[PDB]
């Protein structure tokens, strides 16, 4: 395929779009990896040690 | 040919123990092959009628579809390589009639002899002419 | 006597006093008609035997410990 | 339910969302049986007409899963339904849904399961990742427990069999009881020196009392 | 305890099959599986430089089998862990590039701070735990494994009888072509195209 | 019996097996019996060698862990679902092929 | 020509030969080793094809493939061929080595040249010996001040 | 022995058609009952059918030239297939090629392999019956189970052949180990005790005892504790062999005797991989022989050979030596040809730190930065793909050429070759009958192979896909 | 020694020799069999998660096998590897490459 | 194996020459009889097999 996307673009997360809702207008916002699952198998730390 | 097109309609009948169908020593066969696999409780030749009693299971019968393949006004033949792959993937009975007798789509691919396809009994929605 | 009664996969008996004629037989038959496996309850026993007569000592102390656990 | 109960319903309401409620409460009243196999396959295509509404369910092979728009992928979950690749053709009338639900339904009510056809015909129909499944029979004349004076009445009358090596290897066990074991780490002369020592520590390791313990702070206070 | 119409209490069962599998509404579950980690990057490095040292010093008494079979790894993994020892050890004699300077993909950088984690979890192993050959054993290894590609069906329908039965046409073995070198020099590599169907071979 | 063990766990000539069947081999047996009348018995010490694990099972028992899973307010809810909601999200978030 | 070859041979385009057809994309060429008539055309009509040709290639070494049972048949049959493909088939050991360009007779420098090189090549495997008994990969050797060099053996 | 590059072009064919030949495999065709549980026309059909499938199954079947298309119809609608199609052999032609290379060209074969060690000894690996065939040794290698008791094997066999005789003084021998281990116990104990003021053989374990006229060809038996396979992982399987052989050759080497003659170790009772035993057994052998580990030699044991009856298992040995041959002997040892021909030319080379200006880049990681997506497909494939497909069928890189370290000629043992299959699937059930086995050929109304001028079709094999 | 300041003087020492522009100059590109025109590569979440080959054995033959010597040698299962192959599908492929013909 | 191996190259530089033809040409003649040889040698095994 080539050229920009000619339809409905949805997300791919499956989220709707709306004035109150994640997205505010249609996208697949692949780049947004917080609405997929990413399992944390590493560490953790904090912005300062007290 | 005829004859067979016509006992499809006896085939599938549902709520009835038997029903009647013209008789045709190709019937006959094909019966003999159903009865081998076990679709129908039995089969009885009247003179110009074959009474066919018939199996159910759990309210349903066992027959639950016949799809006719070759009809009088147009045979479908077809080699093994082909048959194989217009049976994939599937636990229906196709009946084929080969230079060894009516017997089925699987006896013909453990052969690999040509064939006509008549029937199809059970196939699900697996079919291409 | 030696009785090699076939009631599948043909097998024979021992004494040890037929061993060598059951040997013969064996590699007659697997020279001839090869394929054709038979087995022999030959020699097990017959090597237990030796052994205990060997191990008369210990034998006594392992056959009152198999005895016990049979009982038990 | 997800995995084989599964029902539509259609009902009215003052507004959408008591029509709603209406429809959920009609469909759980309308729930129905899918004949599937346990196997997680179909065993043929399955198709549903309502006048101009078309279903087509094609099998997938086992693994890939669920295939179907996204709009409906939802509705394929709840069917339950697995390997398999649903498509809609759909009616051009004025109508929707209202066939094509009908139509839905006829397509469910094709499927079989391997286990209804095999107990409607008498044959064998053995899915290969798992073949004797649903037809295989131990007999309950092998599992026959007995008394211990039946027994010698038992061996008294019956004739004795010369034991086949073949056949009869790999035949002494009894009546088990659970026990631990760890034949992981059991020493032997011909463990070299580096696998004796590394089993030892991993058996300290495991059975050491420090396991269990969770602790998210690597350097703890 | 559910009800089966037949007595058969094995693994192999369609059942039994995928165990563990999710088979309702729980599919939607977002669960967390265990990582895969290369056993060549999960054997602890100390025993990576013992088993490079062995290799480089004596490949024939130290066969790439024999450190298999003694650690308790793969002959892949053996090599593996000596051509990455070697080429580390050869950039930090040479003072090329040390272990966090040399230029390397996206997804070997993922795999070592995988085994980074992996070891300030668990730690190194010390040994081995691999198999030399594997073995043939019944197991769910993706679609490609649950079906006959050559009968191209999932169903082995057959009929119930006491008395043996026609057998089945096996396949034949494709014959496809291959390309053999015969000679090869500094300058020219010379090999033969092989049509297995031709049937005058001289 | 050992065809049942068989089926139960495969083993066999160039195969590695529990050892569970074999006469040479310890069970933890409820009523303690002769390992395998007089007669015929092992003569030397000769002590049972241990069975190791049926490999099958422990890798089930292992892999159990990942699918492991871990008065009030009198307030009635009268704007609620009686079923519930699946929306593409909840599937789409998780089942990564889709 | 034997009664089996005389359909190879054509009245309108001539007698079969074992010659290459240019093949590939502009810029990006091999060769396809074929047998065809005389008056064929180059990348046209042909009987058989016989191999391929591949001079550049990414490993840097010609790559040269052939259905030797089908050119022994071809050789027999009496295909002909010109200088180039006589060369290929003797470096592949299909047919004897033809002559080089001037002859064997006339290559003497060549010779002394192939003599010296291999002198040259013993003396350097020599040296090579002698750095082994060190095998020093980094060094420091004099411009003013001395420069870090690394001894790299490819 | 082949010098010629033809020579060696045809063992590479042959090595292929060897990969790819399967015997024919005759299978029995059941009696069709005679009662009929069908109509009599179904019954006749049956038998009918039955007896041709049979005729079809054992006939092979001729190329496409020998027939017209018109009579291959025909009998393709009319007679079941054959199970043996032309394509499926290799021919006459590749047979007698492989018998003149010698390759395929009175029940025992004798001496199949030697490594000689010059100054250390000789291994030899034989095809030939230990008890039946008993051109000399000292001790005979037999393997036990720790009891000492076995039930079936060629253990069991010797036993008995040597009769009463032989199993008491192996009793004796035992009980005699088992006495002094329970001494070494107790004295183990009874330090233990003064410091703080298990049971059977083990693997490797060896009792010498005579032959009591059970094998001339030797004057002693050395019977040798051996392990099991089905313990643990098949790494564990092989450990305890490997440290069994090296303890039992060591034992004998220790005991004196200079001549062995070993069985197939591991294999038959003990239920061990041939093919992963024998590497293990032929190793020991050639470490033993040469003494790696000890710091103190003794040069006692200097033939080893291993004998087998099974021609399967002795070729397996065979490989297995060949293999040993390759990785120990330097005359043997090979190498790819294109590391060969780079370290020939091997140069040192003087890099300075101003010569990897541009070897390092800005950025720590490199990823792809456009996918791999073809924007028009068909234009691809004119464009990029088909222009350089001068062949419809799919072949694979060749595996390298291996040429003998030190000479440089090329081995007369090469890797296999490495066929492509589409998707992994590497048979059918019905091979389409193919014109390509005489190529450019047919035949003519005399019944003559005649040449055929013709344009060749490009898609002839693609099609089917392989 | 040479000192490569700019990306010029890289150059001009990696340039190759200069060649004839009637000759074949460019590499024909390697093409694999199984991806000849699209090279797939993953594109979607998670970008890095372990891939194995897998090429279905499936049933090569569907008739009684005896053992080759004690191992069992007849299948057991559909799901077996070719690219990883058991110790006794080896043993197949080894005692192929030794029958006589 | 006389045609393939080094036997052909000496027997080519131990052809003579006749007058009027450059060094070249009367090894090709002889290197041609040897090329009439091994084309006949083919035609024998080909015929054969």
């Amino acid at each position: 395929p080539r050229g920009s996307h000619r339809g409905g673009v949805f997300p791919v997360s499956g989220l709707t779009w709306g004035m109150n809702r994640p997205y505010l207008k249609r996208g697949l916002y692949q780049h947004r990896r917080d609405h997929i699952f990413t399992p944390r198998w590493g560490t953790r730390t904090a912005n300062f040690n007290p | 040919m005829q004859r067979a097109c016509e006992m499809v309609v006896s085939l599938l009948r549902v709520d009835a123990l038997s029903q009647r169908c013209p008789f045709h020593v190709l019937n006959v066969q094909i019966l003999d092959l159903l009865q081998r696999e076990g679709l129908i409780r039995g089969f009885k030749v009247d003179g110009t009628k074959i009474d066919i009693l018939l199996k159910h299971y759990k309210g349903a019968p066992v027959i639950r579809n016949i799809r006719v393949v070759s009809k009088p006004s147009r045979d479908i033949w077809l080699t093994p390589h082909e048959l194989k792959f217009r049976t994939r993937f599937n636990t229906g009975l196709w009946i084929m009639q080969t230079s060894c007798g009516v017997i089925s789509h699987r006896d013909c691919l453990r052969m690999g002899i040509g064939g006509k396809m008549l029937m199809a009994i059970n196939n699900g929605y697996q079919h291409f002419c | 006597x030696x009785x090699x009664x076939x009631x599948x996969x043909x097998x024979x008996x021992x004494x040890x006093x037929x061993x060598x004629x059951x040997x013969x037989x064996x590699x007659x038959x697997x020279x001839x008609x090869x394929x054709x496996x038979x087995x022999x309850x030959x020699x097990x026993r017959h090597l237990v035997r030796l052994g205990x007569x060997x191990x008369x000592x210990x034998x006594x102390x392992x056959x009152x410990x198999x005895x016990x656990x049979x009982x038990x | 339910n997800g995995r084989g109960l599964f029902g539509i319903g259609i009902a009215f309401g003052p507004s959408p969302k008591e029509a709603r409620s209406n429809a959920a409460l009609a469909a759980i009243q309308n729930l129905d049986h899918i004949d599937f196999d346990v196997g997680r396959t179909l065993t043929t295509p399955v198709h549903g007409s309502e006048y101009s509404a078309h279903v087509k369910i094609v099998p997938r092979p086992l693994g890939k899963g669920l295939k179907s728009n996204l709009r409906y992928l939802p509705l394929l979950y709840l069917m339950g339904i697995d390997n398999c690749r649903v498509s809609f053709y759909g009616p051009s009338a004025s109508a929707r849904w209202f066939t094509r639900a009908k139509a839905l339904k006829r397509a469910l009510e094709q499927l079989q399961s391997r286990r209804t056809l095999a107990n409607a015909t008498g044959q064998k129909y053995d899915l290969l990742v798992a073949p004797g499944e649903h037809w295989m029979h131990w007999p309950d004349r092998w599992f026959r427990p007995i008394s211990t004076e039946y027994a010698r009445m038992l061996e008294r009358i019956k004739k004795k069999r010369p034991p086949s090596y073949r056949r009869g290897f790999r035949a002494a066990i009894d009546e088990v009881i659970p026990e631990e074991i760890r034949p992981e780490f059991t020493p032997y002369t011909w463990k070299s020196p580096l696998q004796k020592w590394a089993e030892e520590l991993k058996r300290k390791r495991l059975t050491s009392h420090n396991v269990y313990e969770t602790e998210v702070f690597l350097h703890p206070p | 305890v559910d009800f089966s119409q037949n007595r058969f209490p094995v693994l192999n069962t369609a059942e039994n099959f995928r165990y563990w599998k999710d088979r309702g509404l729980d599919r939607l579950l977002p669960r967390v599986f265990p990582l895969k980690l290369p056993a060549h990057r999960r054997v602890d490095p100390l025993l990576r430089e013992y088993i490079f040292f062995l290799h480089s010093m004596d490949p024939a008494r130290f066969s790439i089998r024999k450190l298999g079979e003694r650690y308790g790894l793969k002959e892949r993994t053996v090599e593996l862990i000596c051509r990455e020892f070697s080429v580390a050890e050869f950039l930090r004699r040479t003072e090329l590039a040390t272990p966090y300077t040399r230029r390397v993909s996206r997804e070997k950088a993922v795999l070592r701070m995988k085994e980074a984690l992996f070891s300030l979890k668990l730690g190194y192993d010390q040994l081995g735990d691999e198999d030399l050959d594997e073995q043939e054993e019944h197991e769910f290894r993706g679609f490609r494994s649950t079906q006959d590609w050559i009968q191209r069906q999932n169903i082995e329908v057959e009929m119930m009888s006491a008395f043996p039965l026609p057998a089945k046409r096996n396949p034949l073995p494709k014959r496809v072509d291959v390309d053999v070198t015969v000679h090869n020099t500094s300058k020219l590599k010379v090999m033969n195209w092989i049509d297995p169907n031709d049937k005058v071979v001289f | 019996t050992q065809y049942i063990l068989n089926q139960l766990d495969p083993g066999g000539a160039g195969r590695n097996c529990s050892g569970i069947g074999r006469p040479d081999v310890r069970l933890p047996l409820a009523k303690p019996a002769a390992p395998s009348s007089p007669d015929v018995f092992d003569p030397f010490g000769t002590p049972l060698s241990e069975r190791s694990r049926i490999k099958r099972l422990y890798n089930l028992v292992c892999e159990a862990d990942s699918w492991r899973v871990k008065n009030a307010f009198p307030f009635v809810d009268e704007k609620a679902a009686l079923v519930r909601d699946l929306p593409l999200a909840e599937i789409l978030y998780c089942r990564h092929t889709h | 020509v034997r009664h089996m070859f005389l359909p190879f041979y054509s009245k309108e385009r001539g007698p079969p030969r074992i010659r290459m057809q240019v093949a590939g994309v502009k810029g990006k060429r091999f060769y396809k080793i074929v047998a065809a008539n005389q008056r064929d055309p180059r990348d046209g009509k042909h009987m058989e094809v016989l191999g391929s040709y591949a001079p550049c290639t990414p490993s840097g070494v010609e790559e040269l493939r052939l259905r030797f049972s089908r050119i022994k048949f071809w050789l027999a049959a009496g295909a002909a061929f010109n200088s180039k493909m006589g060369g290929l088939l003797g470096n592949a050991g299909l047919v004897p080595l033809p002559p080089p360009m001037f002859g064997w007779r006339t290559k003497a420098r060549y010779t002394l040249l192939e003599s010296v090189m291999q002198k040259q090549e013993k003396l350097r495997e020599n040296q090579l010996r002698e750095y082994f008994k060190t095998a020093e990969p980094v060094v420091y050797r004099q411009v003013k001040k001395e420069e870090r060099i690394r001894k790299i053996l490819r | 022995k082949l010098r010629l590059h033809q020579e060696r072009a045809s063992r590479g064919h042959i090595e292929y058609l060897r990969q790819l030949e399967r015997p024919p495999t005759p299978s029995p065709f059941p009696l069709p009952p005679s009662p009929s549980p069908s109509s009599p026309a179904s019954a006749a059909a049956a038998k009918a059918a039955a007896f041709a499938e049979q005729a079809a199954a054992q006939t092979p079947e001729p190329s496409v030239l020998v027939r017209s298309a018109e009579e291959w119809i025909k009998r393709d609608f009319f007679f079941p297939l054959s199970h043996q199609p032309d394509t499926a052999t290799a021919g006459e032609a590749a047979r007698a090629l492989e018998r003149e290379l010698g390759l395929s060209r009175p029940q025992y074969g004798g001496l199949l392999q030697q490594i000689e060690l010059p100054g250390f000894g000789e291994i030899n690996v034989v095809h030939g019956d230990l008890l039946s065939g008993s051109l000399a040794a000292d001790a005979m290698l037999v393997p036990v189970p720790p009891n000492f008791l076995p039930y079936r094997g060629f253990g069991l066999e010797v036993l008995e052949r040597g009769g009463p005789a032989l199993q008491k003084a192996a009793f004796v021998e035992v009980k005699r180990k088992l006495q002094q281990r329970e001494v070494a116990r107790d004295l183990l104990s009874g330090q233990a005790g003064r410091e703080e003021g298990e049971g059977g053989l083990d693997p490797g374990d060896l009792l010498l005892t005579p032959t009591f006229g059970v094998c001339p060809r030797v004057s002693l038996l050395a019977f040798l504790v051996t392990p099991y396979y089905w313990q643990g992982n098949s790494t564990e399987a092989a450990r305890r062999l490997r440290f069994t052989m090296r303890r039992a050759l060591d034992d004998l080497n220790r005991q004196g005797p200079g001549s062995l003659l070993l069985p197939f170790v591991g294999i038959g009772l003990y239920g061990y991989e041939p093919r992963g035993a024998a590497e293990i057994l032929v190793e020991s052998a050639v470490e033993q022989l040469l003494q790696v580990d000890a710091v103190d030699p003794n040069y006692m044991l200097r033939k080893i050979t291993f004998v087998d009856r099974d021609a399967t298992n002795a070729a397996l040995l065979a490989e297995a030596a060949q293999a040993a041959k390759r990785a120990w002997l330097p005359e043997h040892q090979v190498v790819p040809a294109p590391v060969y021909w780079s370290q020939k030319q091997r140069r040192l080379l003087d890099v300075t730190d101003g010569m990897l200006m541009f070897c390092r880049k800005h950025t720590r990681l490199s990823f792809k930065k456009h996918h791999g997506v073809i924007r028009r497909q068909k234009t691809h494939y004119f464009s990029n793909v088909r222009p350089f497909l001068w062949r419809s069928s799919r072949v694979l890189e060749p595996p390298p050429l291996l040429l003998y370290r030190h000479s440089g000629k090329p081995a007369d043992w090469q890797l296999p070759a490495r066929p492509f299959y589409r998707q992994g699937v590497s048979g059918l059930l019905f091979p389409p009958r193919l014109r390509r086995g005489f190529p450019s050929m047919r035949v003519n109304s005399k019944g003559q192979f005649v040449g055929v001028n013709k344009m060749p079709y490009i898609a002839e094999k693609a099609q089917p896909r392989l | 020694s040479v000192s490569f300041k700019n990306r010029a003087e890289w150059r001009a020492f990696m340039r190759l020799p200069p060649k004839s522009r009637v000759e074949p100059r460019r590499p024909i590109p390697r093409i694999f069999p199984w991806r000849m025109a699209h090279n797939p590569l993953p594109r979607r979440y998670p970008l890095y998660k372990h891939r194995t080959l897998f090429l279905p054995l499936s049933l090569p033959s569907y008739s009684p096998q005896p053992a080759i010597s004690g191992v069992a040698v007849a299948p057991l299962t559909i799901t077996t590897n070719a690219a990883q192959l058991p110790r006794t599908a080896l043993l197949q492929s080894a005692v192929r490459q030794l029958r006589p013909l | 194996h006389f045609l393939l191996g080094p036997a052909a190259i000496e027997q080519q530089k131990a052809a003579k020459m006749q007058r009027g033809l450059t060094p070249y040409q009367t090894e090709l003649f002889m290197w041609e009889r040897q090329m009439r040889e091994i084309r006949k040698i083919y035609r024998a095994q080909y015929l054969q097999r």
